[PDB]
DNA sequence: ATCAAGCCTTCCTTCAGGTGTTGCTCCAGAAAGGGTG
DNA sequence: CACCCTTTCATTATTATTATTATTATTTTTTTTTTT
């Protein structure tokens, strides 16, 4: 709908923060404390807060290896955020509750990581559902792809080698093709 | 460090008296500078190529700010990490990037 | 055809190192001297230029099958599957000789370097298995041409271009494996088990006292050879991704057709040795023809052409051009 | 480093019924290769203190894979077909190994670089840049014809 | 001819690792020195292919027991439970050669590098056990291949090609064991219990001082605290069986030992009962032909190998022991 | 041969498990550091894959008595009360070796590098004692196979295939008991008992002065404070006992051993009266022998054990434990 | 709401000297003759 | 005719070797983007 099912030729520029974009869309973060102004205007997600305290790299790259009370409280925080009254509820605070329950059921596959991370401006909680394989997603670009220029100032190693920058975003070596640059 | 338009749009046509960026320094090499999650895990995979290979990479973008386009002159690059001068190994790609200039 | 063929050992590999290697009982290899040392069979190494850290290209081991190897495993299982089957459902017949030549090469050593015709070597290497292995004692340069097996790992980036970055392993690869062999006797607890052996306990007992007598000449030497030999022998470990590369310089159809019969084959074979330990068991993950994908659970599925040329040329093959490869000028 | 080849006998390495029926003569003609082996172990070990078998075990020291080689290649005043010829052949050498050792499959290489003049021109795909050398080529080898190798030869 | 065996161990599997290893008081394993240092059996453990992060193929440890002691247990539970019944019971009596040829590989640790002649080789690789265990001093290829004992573990899954994605585990299978053997002459008590004693209780007191002597300082005395490393009890393994062209009395001779199994324990740690196991299933060729009772199918199997131990005799066992 | 002892345990059980864990005063069984740690010694802890939820196995805790530990057990109550009493009664007297090898396998910490001749294996075997129980100088083989304390738990679900399907318990089986050590000199209050110390109240009063000084400010004083975990008591266990071709007299032993298990204490924590416990059940080869008043059933072993008693001689210890 | 806030010694012992087969083979010459299409 | 094939001659006579040496273990902390 927003773009064609098949692209036919598609050029890139920057190249190099394509992969990057994808790392973007299929991470979702829930974050706590415009969550609570929101409720405000549950006990369960203070909880959630206080277990993410117990587990410097804080649950980095770490699926589901540490659950304290990880699963019930995420379980907690979708009921307590999904069965809310749309009635009455503010039409921008709808999508706050919409993009942590989004990200909650991105924690809730399993199928993805989680990390933890603080804000700049004061140390207040972030909970993330990234993924680091993005092999599928990448494919199923270059499958809708009948051919595609790679540009960028910067992608090529040493010489030609780009052999890092196609295990970057995945592309299939019967397909690559790294032209001498300039 | 990458992505960034130091070039003046005050001086369209004349490229010779572009002096918004006289002097580039680097202090340190970028080792480490991403710490994304697909990133990690090639380095989980690959070792310290990947991120060898990824410093290199924001080194050169590092060094992208100084020339933007033809016809400037008297750019000044400096690079004041001392593993650019000792003789390790492991810095040995950010030679010949640094090879590529001269005096 | 350039066929490129990923197998994953499912057990672990051993292709024996010829050497004299140690190690002790705490797992060092070949230990300074003085320390109680244990003989070690380790596998196949071949050292390789590769990547460590950046540019600082070393020579690391990689621990392999050799080419010659699996050339000889890719021969055994088409002669074994395809060529003798189809030289024994018809009453075609080889000769000892042919049959060392269809094997080995050659029917014997010591080989005639009076060459052969130009018709002949034509017609053998317009066969379909003989223009593969060209043996022969006129030794005729035969068109199959194959790698030593690589596991697809960090050390071995330079052999292998692209495509292979992803499902690539790293660091110590290897695992030794310890054997005790027990001597059977010691075993021996009552007059029940004693039995089967004649005169029971008195032959029994009487190699206990020569094992005893031989533990007295043994500690007289340090201070005839028993049936107690712990011993150690390294293994690569099993689960690894393997890359094979078959080469055919200008093939007939017949010809990739019976490397991918063969390979059709590849299934239920052992790759490198330890029959009694079950090593080199494995799976193909992947065939490769001209880099084009070809394998699939089932098999193949696509070669087709080669096929039919590789069936239409084992309805033709008899034993005819297999005695006139292994005929000896001199002989 | 050293690689180890051994040739073993393969009528040591049979033992099926299945496996002999195969043999002109079968079991007694593999019996008879057994006993001449036998007598030709037994002449051996007195010898020691010409007809050899099948078993042979030998070594053979190879240059390590890898390794980066170079290749200068210096064309005294050349012609454009003859440069161009050059660079065909380096199109196309892919294909094609080095030193022999065929059967272990030795000598199997990837190009990694061309630097015509000094300049490098090779691509993944093959040489790119030099037209006027691929094109000097094509003219030649359209023109190409073995009466030239005739008179070359004969006269 | 290719069997899978999955069996369940009941009790602890400890098939004990060559080497030097050493145990703190807590889980840690071989410690930096000056440390309590208690010394540590651990487990022969295996190194696999192993998806660590779901795409980074990493060597990890996997508790194994290994295919060379497999192929033995096999081995001794047909030579125990089948061949020797066998020969006894028609009065075949071998020698003790042929008696360690058939229980080890050979008789004699120096074999013959001669080839044995053809006709000797293909009466024994028709040979039911002989073919199973090649060997003897000519050294014959066997036709059984054994592959070490591997639970469906999330390490293997690898190794484990299909069918056995459900039953796999997951994390730790291992488990330290400790044990003492203290002085019982310590834990003695009373005048009436050293009166079994030679002498009695001076005597007794005698022993105690040389312990007193022993510390306040190669003779050792009896106390001894130290672990051992094991699997876990009650995990599912696999076994892999592998047999190249068989004959049909080596197949159900296979089939007669693996029923008759269930008696038998994995090596390592006999008087603790550690190697207990009970065996889930047997895939024939792909195809699970176990039941509670034992294999049931494989009846032209277990037909041949019926017909073959009639007419086992000393002689094939004598002239495979014999060297030449 | 296979014996499966099902008990139940009157007291609660404490075997030891070794590592110095810590307690806090309400549960978190080793808690970070700085929250006031207890020293804590749990009972003996057997991991085991166990099916948590459907289609996963998970390595589980279960809490245990060891096989060793009961090995030992089983050897002792069977020299104390069966083997002693028959060497008293004909007389005969055990060397310190002797004694040493019958109670603990063997004499000295040196095992000899030779194999006992065929014979004396033949002849020990056959002996029940030194059947059931190897060991000495020259490491016999033993016949018994003792298998660890599992109670009937869902943990235990894998390890209990055949029998014991009822009876499962599902929450967990451990209690922390708390015992702390009490200064009397502190607690004595009145001159009228220090009327019996020597020296009067002046030398309690310097004591107390000591542990003042002590409880300002490393000899420790007294008057600590302790967890143990234990196994809570009126649970079902079960001991597997199996035997390796036994003699008619080593299984008879064993039921000799068997019938008076009961005095005995399967645990440690002597003096707190942990261990014991009454035996429900016991089936030799899955059948039920089991009575109020001991084994009813299996005359021929006891009868076996007693024909083995008589002309029980002394010098089959002897000649075992005697080293090369 | 607080104290007592674990103590001592256990801290390995034999067996494992691996042995057999492999221990290289060919050719690297141009005459001059005789029987062919 | 050109080409293609088969068989003659010599009698040499010890035979050092490259003694080079061969399988690893290093960083480190950003704060983007402009999608549902």
């Amino acid at each position: 709908l927003s773009l064609p099912h098949f692209i036919d030729t598609l050029i890139v520029d920057e190249a190099h923060l394509l992969e990057q974009a994808f790392a973007s869309v299929y991470t979702h973060t829930l974050r706590l404390r415009p969550l609570m102004r929101t409720i405000e205007g549950l006990d369960a997600l203070k909880e959630l807060f206080t277990q993410m305290q117990v587990a410097t790299n804080t649950s980095l790259n770490v699926p589901l290896s540490d659950v304290p009370e990880l699963i019930p409280a995420l379980k907690d925080t979708v009921k307590t955020l999904g069965a809310l009254p749309t009635k009455g509820m503010s039409r921008d605070a709808r999508s706050v509750i919409r993009i942590a329950t989004r990200a909650a059921n991105d924690a809730l596959s399993g199928h993805s990581r989680l990390r933890i991370e603080v804000t700049p401006v004061h140390s207040y909680p972030m909970l993330l559902s990234g993924r680091s394989n993005l092999q599928r997603a990448l494919l199923g670009l270059w499958n809708a792809t009948g051919g595609a220029t790679l540009v960028s100032a910067t992608l090529f190693t040493t010489g030609d080698n780009g052999s890092l920058t196609r295990w970057k975003l995945e592309v299939p070596t019967e397909r690559a093709a790294f032209l001498p640059p300039v | 460090w990458t992505g960034i338009d130091l070039s003046d749009h005050s001086l369209p046509d004349n490229p010779e008296l572009d002096r918004l960026l006289s002097d580039l320094v680097i202090t340190r090499i970028p080792v480490g500078q991403n710490r994304s999650l697909t990133h990690e895990r090639r380095t989980a995979i690959g070792g310290f190529r990947i991120i060898s290979q990824e410093a290199a990479w924001h080194f050169r973008q590092g060094l992208g700010r100084l020339v933007r386009r033809p016809g400037v002159t008297h750019k000044n690059l400096w690079v004041l990490d001392a593993r650019i001068y000792g003789g390790a190994a492991w810095v040995a790609p950010f030679r010949q990037i640094l090879d590529r200039y001269k005096k | 055809m350039q066929i490129e063929v990923t197998v994953r050992n499912i057990t672990p590999i051993f292709s024996a190192a010829p050497g004299s290697n140690y190690i002790t009982i705490d797992g060092t290899i070949n230990p300074p001297p003085g320390v109680s040392r244990f003989p070690l069979v380790r596998t196949r190494m071949m050292y390789v230029a590769a990547d460590v850290g950046d540019g600082v290209i070393k020579s690391v081991p990689l621990q392999i099958v050799p080419g010659n190897t699996m050339r000889s495993l890719l021969r055994r299982t088409m002669l074994k599957h395809v060529i003798e089957p189809a030289l024994v459902e018809k009453g075609n017949k080889l000769s000892i000789g042919a049959y060392a030549t269809a094997y080995s090469g050659n029917a014997t050593g010591n080989p005639d370097g009076v060459p052969s015709s130009f018709d002949e070597i034509a017609t053998m290497r317009a066969h379909p298995f003989i223009g593969l292995f060209g043996g022969g004692p006129r030794m005729l340069e035969g068109r199959l041409m194959v790698d030593s097996l690589y596991p697809i790992h960090t050390n071995a980036e330079r052999i292998l271009g692209a495509g292979y970055e992803n499902e690539m392993m790293s660091g110590p690869i290897t695992q030794v494996v310890w054997a005790r062999r027990m001597d059977p006797i010691l075993n021996l607890g009552s007059s029940e088990d004693v039995e089967v052996i004649n005169g029971g306990a008195v032959a029994a007992n009487g190699w206990i006292q020569d094992l005893l007598a031989n533990s007295k000449a043994a500690a007289s030497k340090k201070k005839g050879r028993g049936l107690k030999a712990f011993n150690a022998h390294e293994v690569v470990i099993p689960g690894l991704k393997w890359v094979w590369r078959i080469s055919l310089d200008r093939p007939t159809d017949a010809q990739v057709g019976l490397v991918l019969l063969a390979l059709n084959k590849m299934t239920n074979e052992r790759i490198a040795g330890g029959h009694s330990k079950d090593y080199g068991r494995f799976v193909i993950d992947g065939v490769s023809l001209n880099g084009e994908q070809v394998w699939s659970q089932s098999g193949i599925t696509g070669g087709e052409q080669y096929f039919d040329a590789v069936a239409e040329a084992i309805d033709g093959l008899s034993s005819k051009e297999f005695e006139q490869f292994a005929q000896s000028a001199k002989e | 480093q050293v690689v180890w080849a051994r040739r073993m006998d393969p009528i040591l390495n049979l033992g099926s019924s299945e496996d002999v029926e195969v043999i002109n003569g079968g079991a007694v003609a593999a019996n008879g290769w057994i006993q001449d082996l036998l007598a030709n172990s037994k002449a051996a070990a007195s010898k020691k203190k010409n007809g050899r078998g099948l078993k042979a075990f030998n070594a053979h020291e190879v240059v390590i894979p890898g390794l980066k080689w170079v290749w200068r290649i210096s064309l005294d005043r050349p012609t454009d077909a003859q440069v161009g010829l050059v660079l065909l052949a380096l199109n196309k050498m892919t294909n094609e190994r080095i030193a022999g050792g065929h059967s272990k499959d030795y000598g199997r290489f990837v190009i990694d670089g061309v630097s015509l003049n000094g300049e490098q021109v090779w691509s993944q795909s093959g040489i790119t840049g030099g037209e006027q050398y691929f094109d000097a080529v094509a003219e030649a080898i359209d023109g190409l014809s073995s009466k030239e190798f005739e008179q070359f030869a004969q006269s």
